[PDB]
């Protein structure tokens, strides 16, 4: 069970911090994966975080735009977006790696999705 | 008794794969890949004489610094601990002198006989430095050991291999095998 | 080829023995110019690495590789001792 | 990066028939591929991992196959609940890549 934040409306140039709270398992063993989907369009990969030491990999497209963090004490993942534009309006999803610290065999548990409007 | 060599093992020793020589990339760690494995410990002959009990050293879990809250699973801090060597204590058997109980939650890293014990090593340096030298006024030590097998440890990466040390693989070699050799 | 330094032994130890630097083969017979002194060492006869793993959870009574974080650490212990002889140089 | 593409972005289909959606990778990904199904108001649902493995809860009429760079998802006796958009994903190398999606629509006069 993963819980994401409610809908956001932010003005161009602003910034947003969105959470994904983990529950029903031991968070301290798993990364968190994040993707992006624009209205009526496909899926794109943003990055994934190892909460333990804050290590993370970036999709080049989201290098300066995205930063990932996580609160081990409360088992929650966070993603912040900077210098928001019309292209950042989309539904964002958090998703757990199937195999502990490995990122193969697909994403087996997804969050409900959080909608962000830049306007 | 007549001369001879013993042997110790563990029915559930944490041994993933044989890393001494492999023909293909090993499968994938599932749940509990432990094997029933035994070994012949390192040979040790020693005799300490003094009018005070002998003193040993071993690595244990040091006290943490009051800051960064120890995340569960975090690697525990080490600390060389001086102790009195008591009758019945265990000698380093090839895995060094450490407290396996407080440094290995796994309970399957070493054979049963040292598995939940402390392997201590005489702290010769300290004892000889001793001002009056009562703890030991004579000693004989003879220890030897060599690597029979080279294995892998199952479990999860506690500390990842810095990617500046290798070129990412793919397909099978996409995922790095445990480089926690023993 | 894959190397292998065979068995290690006490009888073959180089350390924990005193070295008496009385006659040097060089012209400098142990004079520590600059009140400096260099002691280089390499000892692979105590290279034991110890793996220590912590459990992420202390509940389940069933082993799960995912429940334990495996690590590696190595410790080295030294103790240098010297005997120095005062010397004089008429300038 | 590895680029995933699906043949059509859309198919008009009939209830009860067999539907196939094939995806082709820009490079060899060696059966490291997943299929997802997504309906209009929720997150994508994993159907396939490892090219051929069905996930728990997934009806047996769904199946997948292929190798190297060419994979396909097959749905027998298509049900109305099966009408949705399907995606492939490669995880052989990062960044992870998804196909553009194939949307199923029901055909009518």
């Amino acid at each position: 069970q993963l819980q994401q934040s409610g809908a956001e409306l932010v003005r161009p140039g602003s910034s947003v911090k969105i959470s994904c709270k983990a529950s029903g398992y031991a968070f301290s063993s798993y990364w968190m994966n994040w993707v992006k989907q624009r209205p009526g369009q496909g899926l794109e990969w943003i990055g994934q975080i190892y909460p333990g030491d804050g290590a993370t990999n970036y999709n080049g497209k989201f290098k300066g735009k995205a930063t990932l963090t996580a609160d081990k004490s409360s088992s929650t993942a966070f993603m912040q977006i900077s210098s928001l534009t019309s292209e950042d309006s989309a539904v964002y999803f958090c998703a757990r790696p199937y195999r502990y610290d490995g990122g193969v065999y697909a994403m087996d548990y997804w969050g409900q999705g959080t909608s962000v409007t830049v306007s | 008794q007549p001369l001879g060599v013993g042997i110790s093992g563990h029915p559930l020793l944490n041994k993933l794969d044989d890393t001494e020589n492999a023909s293909a990339y090993a499968a994938n760690a599932g749940v509990d890949n432990r094997e029933c494995i035994s070994m012949d410990y390192k040979q040790t002959q020693l005799c300490l004489i003094g009018c005070k009990p002998p003193i040993g050293e071993h690595w244990g879990k040091g006290s943490p610094c009051t800051q960064v809250a120890v995340q569960p699973g975090d690697c525990p801090p080490l600390e060389l601990i001086n102790t009195v060597i008591q009758d019945g204590d265990m000698v380093d058997t090839g895995f060094g002198a450490m407290d396996f109980t407080t440094l290995q939650a796994n309970k399957s890293e070493v054979p049963l006989d040292i598995c939940t014990s402390i392997c201590k090593y005489p702290d010769y340096i300290k004892m000889v430095s001793e001002p009056y030298g009562d703890s030991l006024f004579f000693y004989l030590r003879r220890e030897q050991m060599f690597v029979r097998h080279l294995f892998n440890r199952a479990g999860t990466v506690g500390e990842n291999v810095p990617d500046d040390l290798y070129i990412k693989g793919s397909g099978s070699t996409a995922n790095l095998a445990s480089s926690n050799y023993f | 080829p894959t190397p292998s330094g065979s068995m290690v032994t006490s009888d073959a130890q180089i350390f924990n023995k005193p070295y008496w630097l009385q006659r040097a083969q060089g012209h400098n017979n142990g004079i520590c110019w600059g009140n400096q002194l260099f002691v280089t060492v390499v000892d692979t006869t105590r290279s034991t690495n110890m793996s220590l793993c912590a459990a992420i959870s202390t509940s389940e009574t069933t082993y799960k590789n995912t429940n334990f974080k495996e690590y590696l650490r190595h410790g080295e212990e030294y103790d240098l001792q010297f005997i120095f002889q005062l010397c004089k140089i008429t300038l | 990066d590895i680029v995933m593409t699906q043949s059509p972005s859309y198919l008009s289909v009939s209830l009860g028939g067999r539907v196939t959606i094939t995806c082709k990778a820009s490079d060899h990904i060696n059966n490291w591929l997943a299929w997802y199904q997504q309906k209009p108001g929720n997150a994508p649902r994993l159907l396939i991992s490892g090219a051929t493995s069905l996930e728990t809860g997934v009806p047996s009429r769904f199946s997948g196959s292929g190798s190297g760079k060419d994979f396909t998802l097959s749905i027998t006796s298509l049900q109305t609940e099966d009408v949705a958009t399907y995606h492939c994903q490669q995880y052989w190398s990062t960044p992870l890549t998804f196909g553009a999606g194939t949307k199923l629509e029901l055909k009518r006069a």
